[PDB]
């Protein structure tokens, strides 16, 4: 499948190799929950591991399923 | 580095 990543410079989406089928989106307010806040992470994953009350990650089983919460539509 | 919810730009640390 294909998931969205935020490791590179800009945000893009690739096809996870023969290992990961699910995507993930991490969120946690960076010391600016008022201004900046919830840090947005992007990446692929095979399964949905645990998650702390703060640094949580939403895993899904679909393509381009882990887009930025405030990503521009189009 | 990653991005914050307040924007879509890259954010280093």
């Amino acid at each position: 499948i294909v998931c969205h990543t935020t490791a590179t410079s800009p945000i893009s989406a690739v096809t996870c190799p023969p290992g990961e089928n699910l995507c993930y989106r991490k969120m946690w307010c960076d010391a600016f929950c008022s201004s900046r806040g919830k840090v947005v992470e992007l990446g692929c994953a095979a399964t949905c591991p645990s998650k702390k009350p703060y640094e949580e990650v939403t895993c899904c089983s679909t393509d381009k399923c882990n887009p930025h919460p405030k990503q521009r539509p189009g | 580095w990653r991005y914050y919810e307040s924007s879509l730009e890259p954010y280093p640390d």
